[PDB]
């Protein structure tokens, strides 16, 4: 699709993003 | 060599001017406003009279320009509170322009990006996360804070390719780390210490 508003891989980023922020940043249980 | 300067265009370049305080808050506020950018290094501050309603102005120095780059350019473009501040002493503008540029342009020839609001135990390799997902990465790393323990809230982050670099720049901004919405910009000057004469 489009760079710069990429709709994937940015999407892909947060899923890590969070993952990333579950362990240390905010706990939301189990994920 | 008494006063190290070490280049006035740049010492200037790293602090900025705060004018039109809201009124709530002051250096205790505007440190806490800011730590995400870059870690106070001084603080130039006008306490008026024993009553402390901060009649004057401010000047927040960091240890690196990014920080107050993205001072200038995202917090005097988003109302952090009811007033707008005026981030920058638009006076010596045009003469240092040639080093501004200079700077900018040389930095360009490391590409590399850089990350401020980066939530404090959230790690590099975690940052890379977002970043890696998008394009890739040759070099991640925050800075360590020894007076916090474990990273300041910024890092310099390396693409190899400067297409992937503005991509990330587009949707970084929007990395949420609990609550909060990260801050990326570029890098101004060479952060690194490729000083071979201390003069």
């Amino acid at each position: 699709g489009a760079m710069g508003y990429v709709n994937d891989a940015f999407k892909d980023a947060l899923q890590r993003a969070r993952q990333i922020a579950a362990k240390i940043g905010g706990d939301a249980g189990t994920s | 060599g008494a006063m190290a300067q070490r280049q006035r265009a740049l010492a200037i370049m790293c602090r900025v001017y705060v004018g039109s305080i809201y009124y709530e808050l002051g250096e205790d506020t505007i440190r806490q406003a800011f730590a995400p950018f870059g870690p106070i290094k001084s603080i130039d501050m006008s306490w008026d009279s024993v009553t402390m309603k901060h009649k004057g102005f401010a000047f927040v120095e960091y240890e690196v320009p990014e920080a107050a780059q993205l001072a200038l350019e995202q917090m005097n473009s988003v109302m952090l509170g009811g007033r707008n501040i005026k981030v920058g002493r638009p006076s010596n503008i045009g003469q240092a322009q040639p080093i501004i540029d200079q700077l900018a342009e040389e930095a360009r020839a490391f590409n590399r990006i850089y990350v401020a609001s980066v939530h404090q135990d959230l790690s590099d390799d975690d940052i890379k996360s977002v970043f890696e997902a998008f394009g890739k990465i040759k070099s991640c790393t925050l800075a360590r804070d020894p007076t916090t323990g474990k990273h300041k809230g910024y890092g310099f982050i390396e693409y190899e390719k400067a297409q992937s670099s503005q991509d990330a720049v587009s949707s970084m901004n929007l990395f949420d780390l609990g609550g909060q919405y990260l801050r990326v910009g570029k890098a101004v000057t060479p952060p690194m210490p490729l000083l071979t004469p201390a003069t």
